């Protein structure tokens, strides 16, 4: 699904115009944390549930 | 070199069913000297200066009469038959403008014209400006032949070029000459009303009169456009639908809907740097600036330039712009692009940008163009 | 009660009409704007979230959404601007039969023209008017329009 | 006479189709009733799923070959072509849902069965409506009808369904004791 | 030798006009049996159901009327991409059956 | 309230016409120096506006009628144009009066205690005094011309001396019949709005007296105050359009400013003097509405009353 | 907000000085007895409808 | 510079006039803790 | 300088002179946020800009 | 902020604490600041 997918999103670009020095721009794949939203969506319900 | 075309529907390239691959246009045996590609119909002129139009002639463009799709190539009667040839060539959205070598200039298109008797002309009026179009005749009248635009000659021009119903003529004495619908400050001449008539720049002259500054070109897209004057600075004029202008500060203020006069692009992310060439599309920006460095505006990503990170090792010989998309082609050829320009990309990707597949096209890639989501490749 | 029901509107259109009491026509096209406006802000929202066709992106993969919440989240996306548009449809609808009743047919909601004609303490009973008031409503018409009997059911069942 | 008001004068699909199926389920309608309004039920629901396939070669050949079709699809990007065609299919397939013969047959039907009910149980014909949930369909109570119809009307009845013939005691209502007193709580 | 303290209260303004309405509400509610008729003056309910869609509308400027048919116009596209994307996987799958086969 | 209406009596045609002409001559005989002074008010702060502040916001109208009196020729120099403004009202009125009159016969309710609401009223008359100012729109400009003249430059002058005179100096000079009608979409709108701003405040406040203090004798001139401060809050823009479009000299020279239509002159009002700009002259407006909605209704009453009593008609019906 | 600091400047010109302004407010405020009374016997109709009608004798 | 909407420029100032204004007030009259403006409204 | 508030004396540190972190070499994602509270839109204090 | 632009989105989790049609948030509905 993303072999001939470009390390940028949007938010880079984003970040690229403003002066937030305390973030940084994606350098490489992001396959090896795909879908981790919901993980912390997870982490945000977690004790709310029961 | 051979014509070859794609884009996403298939009015202006020639053909009668879209293809996103490129597809080689050989009507012309290898003898298309330019193209100009406008939203929906694009103009070729040969080697011998015949100028051939095709695509959808919708309020009498094409230079044929009529108001239909003419998908297949077809020469322009007016020129080919007093062998008269045409040096170049401007198509906007429902106009084209031709050239000639004597310095002539001709216009034939939508002139502004109202569509039916039964309008609300009366509100409209009362509210936004006449409307116009790119032809130099002086009045709201369609042309749907050919017909010399009175009292203007283009010999030794730096420049012309034309948004969607608007034109500009840059001579070689640096002096801007605007036609058409400035309306939102597509002209850049600080006025909002129509210009019948083709009109000199009295802002560009003021430039040069005071602050010494000389136009050294103009290209314009949509009804956006972007001039490189005698220092290397970008000042850019229009609607700024999708940050093509480049001149927003802080990226959070919606305050830069359009700019009436000329401003300059945020020289933020390239200062030192002087801008050698730059490229207009539909809705973005793209120069390459004398340290070899390719910066972009605009597809509501960048609404102030920012650098492109393709590699700097080779020069950047082409730069092309197009709607949603862009290309760079360098010295060997190689040809990155952001998003699908020419449709086929290889394996080969990096942060920002893809490589366009060599396979598309047999031969060199020339020429790169197209504005208005189809796009153009002139390849030897 | 079984606790079946809430809101106890039947549909939409009970909604606008007796809820948020869209009787008249100004009423039901100042609803039809704020509508309006929600379902645009529903539309950017949808594609500021998921931005497909923006920026040049043309598959749903590409998106920094779809990298962090996947198909569930290009779901929850759809059904919010599916629910939007629906709701915008109905008012749409709603707002289009009141235009073509009280404004093409001149149907208004009768009760309340009835309290615009009399706000609350007039003197307008009069004699010439049976309707005005119950002394002034002759005995003959009530006799008249009780007349007629109802039918008795066959129990066959 | 077109002028009186018949009790359900203001009720919705959703209601009608609820007082049918009550009135069936509380044998008030016998399954003798039914044979023609399920039948007219049935063709409504292949009216409803079938109509955009019938719609989607038809304006292929009729409306998205006209002048300004052909001008969206030679003039635009295939996306816009696509969205064009749907938002096309959709308004017929709304407006055929609005206006289609066999749903009014169907709310004919529904009629027919309703003044039977009024002709058998008199203005206690409005005792069949209550309170409907809020997401269950006129068409959804037209196939629990069906369902029923089938379960009375076919094997197992008696076995896992009710039968169709009531067997209530004959008692004399006025007299009878009665679950609930008027005001109080009784035990 | 007192921390500077911020010179608005808003949350406070509020929480008292909360307490208002609690009070003459539940009041009239409980001994007077009455609930004001918010629709015989329409247009305070209407100025209440304005001001939940008002600004974020605002924000996007959809007071103007192209930027509201603009929005439709691509929102609808949107959709439209999107779901078409869901369903061509269905097509995938179908080849992927065929070589199956 | 759709039964408490009292049309027992209907005038007729000649009687309409004859009882409007002679009455409104009185009426507009009375407040022609108010309208002058409103007309030269609205004038003189034409690219300026309103430039005091608080209480002292506007144009004061005595201030203007002591200086126009100051001018040398004493009342008699409120008076010029007089002729322009009363054929120009009086043919307004006589088309706006038959048409209205037409229209509510054809469409009035049959019960002598009903009448037309307060709308349908509204739509016809604004109908007819669009079409009456439409066709009373050269009568209009002279005579706003004739009294903007004199607070303009030497120059800038026309010099009308009367109503066909006027008329044929506008119609030689500035070219065709089309130069008499100048700015006669103002007007229109002028007369649309008026015709629909009076009728529905002052019936609003009768009635809402009349519930409260009975039958009372100070209901209706209440009632027309009332009237007259909402008419003139939603004509007086207008009002002002239109006197800026039938001032303007054929000359673009000649001009503070120059307005290529109704639009044209608002977006220049708002431009230049602002949203308070429009309101110029508000009291003079106002004073003068009051006055001449006063007398007419005040001696109409009489003498329809006077009629209605030798017709028969009971004293609860008249 | 969130970008200023919550301190007191030290010069005594960020001194909130009151500056009059506009007097229709005061034209209202001057009438607020008359608006009142009347809103309230008037607007209201109390005691009832008849109180403040001119006095008329039954037929 | 021969903008088109002049008066639509002494609009939007007009605009911005009343929600500064409006801010104004809440944050003054309403949300204020002071002790004097909270007096007035008392009286 | 702030002509109102601030003194001569105000020149803001540039990014670049600011002391780089070095207390530790492990990261801390606190400062992004979460996608669940992006998400939510809910406002925290430590990844205030 | 109506047509004008007081406020830095650029310092602001949240442009829109007030009615305005000139601030955009930095960080957008489906933008994610990620490790
Ligand atoms: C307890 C229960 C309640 C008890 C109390 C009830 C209320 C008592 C009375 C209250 C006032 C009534 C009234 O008129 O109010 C205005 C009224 C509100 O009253 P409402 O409750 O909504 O309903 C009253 C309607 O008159 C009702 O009209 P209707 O719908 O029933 O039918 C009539 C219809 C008929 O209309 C027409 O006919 C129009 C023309 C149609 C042409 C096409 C058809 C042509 C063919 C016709 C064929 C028929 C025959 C024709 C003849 C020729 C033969 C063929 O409308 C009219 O006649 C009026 C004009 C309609 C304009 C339509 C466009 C509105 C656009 C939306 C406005 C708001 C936008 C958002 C604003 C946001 C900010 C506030 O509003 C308007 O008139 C519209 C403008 C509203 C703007 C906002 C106003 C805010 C403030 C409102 C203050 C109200 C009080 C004023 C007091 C003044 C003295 C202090
Ligand atoms: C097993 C799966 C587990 C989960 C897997 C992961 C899922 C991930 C994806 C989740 C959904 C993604 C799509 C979200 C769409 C919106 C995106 C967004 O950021 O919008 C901006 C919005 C706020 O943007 P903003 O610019 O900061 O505005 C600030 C204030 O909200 C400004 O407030 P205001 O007062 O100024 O404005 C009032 C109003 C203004 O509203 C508008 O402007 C437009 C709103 C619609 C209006 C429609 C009007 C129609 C016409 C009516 C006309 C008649 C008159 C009506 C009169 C009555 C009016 C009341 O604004 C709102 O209502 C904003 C809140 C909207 C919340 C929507 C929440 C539901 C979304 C999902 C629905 C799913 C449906 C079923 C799906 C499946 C189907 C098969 O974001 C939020 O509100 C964030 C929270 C909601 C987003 C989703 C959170 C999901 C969290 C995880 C869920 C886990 C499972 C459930 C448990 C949850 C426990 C807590
Ligand atoms: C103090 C605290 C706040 C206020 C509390 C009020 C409490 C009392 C209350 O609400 O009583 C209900 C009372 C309505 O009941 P009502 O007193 O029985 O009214 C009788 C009906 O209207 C039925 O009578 P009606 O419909 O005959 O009354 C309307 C009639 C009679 O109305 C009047 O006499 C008073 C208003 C006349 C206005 C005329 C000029 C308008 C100029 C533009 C104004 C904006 O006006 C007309 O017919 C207007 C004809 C002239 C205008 C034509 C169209 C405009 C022409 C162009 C103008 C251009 C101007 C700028 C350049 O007032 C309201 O419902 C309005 C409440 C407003 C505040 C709450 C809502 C806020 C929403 C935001
Ligand atoms: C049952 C009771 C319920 C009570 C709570 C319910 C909610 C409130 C309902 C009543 C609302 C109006 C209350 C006015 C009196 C209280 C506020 C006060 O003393 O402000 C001092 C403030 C000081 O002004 P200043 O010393 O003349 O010069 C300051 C400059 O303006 C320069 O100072 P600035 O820069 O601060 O100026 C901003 C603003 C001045 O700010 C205000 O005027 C704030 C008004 C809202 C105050 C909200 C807090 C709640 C106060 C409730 C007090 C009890 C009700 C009193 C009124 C009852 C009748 C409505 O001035 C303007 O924008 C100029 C035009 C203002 C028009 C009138 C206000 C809108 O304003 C006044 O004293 C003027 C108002 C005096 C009362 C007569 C007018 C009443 C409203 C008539 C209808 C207006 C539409
Ligand atoms: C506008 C902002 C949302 C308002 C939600 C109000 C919900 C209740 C409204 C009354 C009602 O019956 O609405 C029916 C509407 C649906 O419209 P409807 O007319 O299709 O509902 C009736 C359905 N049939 C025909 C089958 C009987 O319900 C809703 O909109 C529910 C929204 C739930 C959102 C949860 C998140
Ligand atoms: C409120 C009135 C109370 C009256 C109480 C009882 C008064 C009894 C004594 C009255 C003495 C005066 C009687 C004069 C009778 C006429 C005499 C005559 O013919 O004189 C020749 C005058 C004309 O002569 P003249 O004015 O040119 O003077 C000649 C002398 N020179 C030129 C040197 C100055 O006749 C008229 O003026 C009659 C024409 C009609 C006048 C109508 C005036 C209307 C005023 C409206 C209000 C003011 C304008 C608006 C201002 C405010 C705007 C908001
Ligand atoms: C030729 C152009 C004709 C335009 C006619 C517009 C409608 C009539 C004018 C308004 C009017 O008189 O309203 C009185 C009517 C009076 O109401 P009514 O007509 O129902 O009768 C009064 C009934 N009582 C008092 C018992 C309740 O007022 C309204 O309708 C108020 C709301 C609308 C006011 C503004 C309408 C503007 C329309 C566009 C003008 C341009
Ligand atoms: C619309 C803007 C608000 C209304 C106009 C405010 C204004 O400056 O009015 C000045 C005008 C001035 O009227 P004027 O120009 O006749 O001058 C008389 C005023 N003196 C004598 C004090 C100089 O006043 C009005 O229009 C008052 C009524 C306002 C009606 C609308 C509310």
């Amino acid at each position: 699904l993303y072999l001939k997918s470009t390390n940028y999103n949007r938010f880079d670009y984003r970040l690229k115009q403003t002066d937030w020095g305390f973030y940084i721009n994606n350098n490489s794949n992001y396959i090896q944390n795909i879908f981790s939203g919901l993980k912390y969506i997870w982490r945000g319900l977690r004790f709310w549930i029961i | 070199g051979n014509l070859y075309t794609w884009g996403q529907y298939a009015s202006g390239t020639g053909f009668e069913t879209a293809s996103a691959v490129p597809r080689k246009v050989d009507y012309f045996s290898g003898n298309v000297s330019k193209v100009a590609m406008g939203p929906y119909h694009t103009a070729v002129i040969t080697n011998d200066g015949s100028l051939y139009t095709f695509g959808w002639g919708q309020n009498g463009a094409l230079g044929n009469g009529a108001k239909e799709f003419q998908l297949s190539p077809s020469p322009v009667s007016f020129f080919n038959d007093k062998k008269l040839k045409v040096k170049d060539v401007v198509v906007g959205e429902s106009y084209t403008i031709a050239v000639t070598e004597n310095g002539e200039v001709y216009s034939w298109g939508y002139g502004g014209e109202p569509s039916s008797k039964i309008n609300l002309d009366f509100f409209r009026n009362a509210i936004l400006p006449q409307r116009c179009g790119a032809l130099g005749s002086g009045d709201n009248k369609n042309r749907l032949t050919p017909q010399q635009i009175a009292n203007l000659k283009a010999d030794g021009y730096k420049n012309i070029s034309g948004g969607d119903n608007f034109a500009t003529l840059v001579n070689q004495s640096g002096e801007v000459i605007n036609w058409g619908t400035g309306l939102f400050g597509s002209l850049g001449n600080g006025s909002d009303y129509p210009l019948f008539t083709p009109e000199v720049n009295a802002y560009f002259k003021h430039l040069k009169e005071h602050e010494g500054l000389t136009v050294q070109s103009i290209k314009s897209a949509g009804h956006f456009s972007a001039a490189l004057l005698s220092n290397g600075k970008l000042y850019t004029f229009g609607v700024n639908t999708q940050g093509q202008l480049g001149i927003r500060e802080n990226l959070g203020h919606n305050t830069d809907q359009n700019a009436r006069l000329p401003t300059p692009v945020v020289d933020r992310h390239f200062v030192g740097q002087k801008v050698v060439d730059f490229e207009v599309g539909e809705n973005t920006l793209v120069f390459l600036t004398d340290k070899n460095e390719v910066f972009f505006s605009g597809l509501e990503l960048a609404y102030q330039p920012i650098r492109w990170e393709i590699p700097t090792d080779k020069k950047i010989v082409k730069l092309a712009a197009s709607k949603d998309t862009f290309a760079a082609v360098t010295e060997t050829g190689k040809i990155y692009q952001f998003n699908e320009f020419v449709g086929v990309s290889t394996n080969e990707v990096g942060n920002d940008y893809n490589v366009a597949d060599s396979k598309a096209f047999e031969g060199k890639v020339v020429d790169l163009g197209g504005s208005y989501g189809i796009r153009f490749a002139i390849v030897n | 009660d079984t606790y079946k029901k809430w809101m106890y509107a039947r549909n939409w259109d009970d909604f606008l009409q007796r809820d948020c009491k869209a009787i008249t026509f100004p009423r039901a096209f100042a609803l039809w704007i704020v509508g309006t406006l929600g379902m645009a802000t529903a539309s950017k929202w949808c594609r500021q979230i998921l931005p497909v066709g923006s920026h040049g992106i043309t598959k749903i993969s590409q998106t920094q959404f779809f990298h962090q919440f996947g198909p569930l989240g290009t779901l929850g996306a759809v059904g919010f601007y599916g629910l939007t548009a629906y709701l915008y449809y109905k008012t749409t609808i709603f707002t289009v039969k009141k235009f073509y009743s009280h404004c093409i047919l001149q149907e208004r909601e009768w009760i309340f023209e009835q309290e615009r004609q009399n706000p609350g303490y007039g003197e307008y009973f009069f004699k010439d008017v049976p309707l005005s008031a119950e002394e002034h409503f002759n005995d003959l018409a009530r006799g008249e329009m009780a007349k007629k009997k109802f039918e008795k059911p066959n129990h066959e069942f | 006479n077109n002028l009186r008001l018949k009790p359900w004068f203001h009720w919705t699909d959703e209601e009608r189709s609820h007082a049918i199926f009550s009135a069936y389920e509380k044998r008030i309608l016998k399954s003798e009733d039914l044979p023609s309004f399920l039948r007219a039920n049935r063709i409504n629901n292949v009216s409803t799923w079938v109509f955009p396939l019938i719609a989607l070669p038809l304006f292929n050949q009729s409306i998205f070959k006209l002048g300004f079709a052909q001008r969206i699809l030679l003039t635009r990007p295939a996306i816009e072509w696509h969205c064009f065609k749907i938002a096309t299919v959709a308004a017929s397939w709304l407006a055929w849902l609005n206006f289609s013969p066999f749903y009014r047959k169907l709310e004919n039907e529904k009629e027919y069965l309703l003044d039977t009910l009024e002709s058998r149980i008199g203005i206690n014909v409005l005792d069949l409506n209550d309170a409907l949930p809020r997401w269950t369909t006129s068409q959804e109570y037209n196939r629990r009808t069906q369902q029923l119809y089938n379960q009375r009307n076919g094997f197992f009845a008696g076995l896992l369904y009710p039968q169709e013939e009531s067997s209530r005691p004959l008692v004399d209502i006025a007299s009878f004791p009665k679950n609930l007193h008027k005001e109080k709580l009784t035990k | 030798r007192y921390s500077r303290n911020r010179q608005t209260y808003r949350t406070g303004a509020y929480w008292c006009l909360y307490v208002n309405i609690i009070a003459v509400v539940a009041f009239y509610f409980w001994f007077y049996k009455f609930t004001m008729n918010f629709g015989y003056l329409w247009w305070l309910l209407y100025s209440l159901i304005l001001s939940f869609f008002f600004s974020r509308a605002l924000k996007h400027r959809f007071y103007n009327p192209l930027n509201v048919m603009t929005e439709f116009k691509n929102g609808f596209m949107w959709f439209i991409i999107i779901l078409i994307n869901i369903f061509k996987p269905l097509l995938k799958l179908l080849e992927n059956n065929y070589i199956n086969l | 309230m759709n039964y408490s209406y009292k049309r027992y009596w209907e005038p007729s045609t000649a009687e309409v016409i004859g009882l409007s002409l002679s009455v409104n001559t009185i009426s507009a005989a009375l407040t022609y120096p108010i309208e002058f002074v409103k007309v030269r008010s609205q004038i003189r702060t034409e690219g300026v506006g309103i430039r005091s502040k608080n209480l002292y916001m506007g144009i004061n109208p005595n201030k203007v009628f002591r200086e126009i009196h100051a001018t040398g020729n004493g009342l008699r120099g409120f008076y010029q144009g007089f002729e322009s403004h009363l054929i120009g009202r009086l043919s307004y009125l006589f088309i706006r009066n038959l048409t209205y009159k037409i229209i509510y016969d054809r469409t009035k309710p049959v019960k002598a205690h009903n009448d037309l609401s307060h709308r349908e009223k509204g739509v016809i008359a604004g109908f007819a005094g669009g079409l009456a100012a439409f066709l009373t729109s050269p009568a209009d400009l002279v005579n706003t011309r004739t009294i903007a003249e004199g607070g303009k430059p030497k120059e800038w002058r026309w010099g009308y001396k009367g109503l066909m005179d006027g008329i044929n100096k506008i119609a030689a000079t500035e070219g065709g019949n089309a130069a008499l009608f100048r700015g006669s979409y103002a007007n229109v709108l002028r007369a649309v709005i008026l015709n629909i701003s009076l009728t529905g405040p002052f019936d609003y406040l009768n009635e809402k007296i009349w519930i409260t203090f009975g039958d009372m004798t100070w209901n209706k001139y209440a009632a027309l105050l009332w009237a007259s401060f909402w008419g003139s809050v939603a004509t007086l823009p207008f009002d002002n359009i239109r006197t800026r479009l039938y001032a303007q000299n054929a000359d673009p020279t000649k001009n503070r400013l120059t307005y290529s239509g109704w639009a044209d002159a608002a977006k220049k009002l708002i431009q230049h003097e602002g949203i308070s700009g429009f309101y110029v002259g508000f009291y003079a407006f106002y004073i003068r509405t009051f006055l001449y909605a006063w007398t007419t209704v005040f001696i109409t009453d009489k003498i329809t009353s006077d009629w209605k009593r030798k017709a028969g008609l009971k004293e609860w019906q008249i | 907000e969130s970008e200023d600091l919550d301190f007191q400047c030290e010069s005594f010109k960020s001194q909130h000085f009151r500056k009059k302004g506009p007097i229709s407010q005061y034209l209202i405020l001057g009438l607020l007895p008359i608006l009142y009374f009347g809103t309230e016997f008037f607007y209201n109709h109390y005691p009832d409808e008849d109180y403040w009608r001119v006095a008329h004798p039954p037929p | 510079v021969n903008n088109y909407f002049y008066y639509l420029d002494r609009i939007k100032k007009l605009f911005t006039y009343l929600n500064d204004l409006r801010k104004h007030i809440l944050k003054k009259y309403v949300y204020t803790i002071n002790h004097k403006r909270i007096a007035i409204n008392y009286l | 300088f702030h002509h109102d508030k601030g003194y001569k004396y105000d020149v803001t540190t540039p990014y670049d002179q600011r002391y780089n972190y070095v207390a530790d070499r492990l990261g801390h994602p606190e400062i992004l946020g979460n996608p669940f509270e992006r998400l939510m839109r809910l406002e925290g204090d430590i990844y205030h800009p | 902020c109506i047509y004008q632009a007081y406020q830095n989105p650029l310092r602001h989790i949240n442009t829109g604490h007030n009615p305005n049609n000139v601030y955009e948030d930095i960080v957008m509905l489906g933008d994610y600041p990620v490790q």
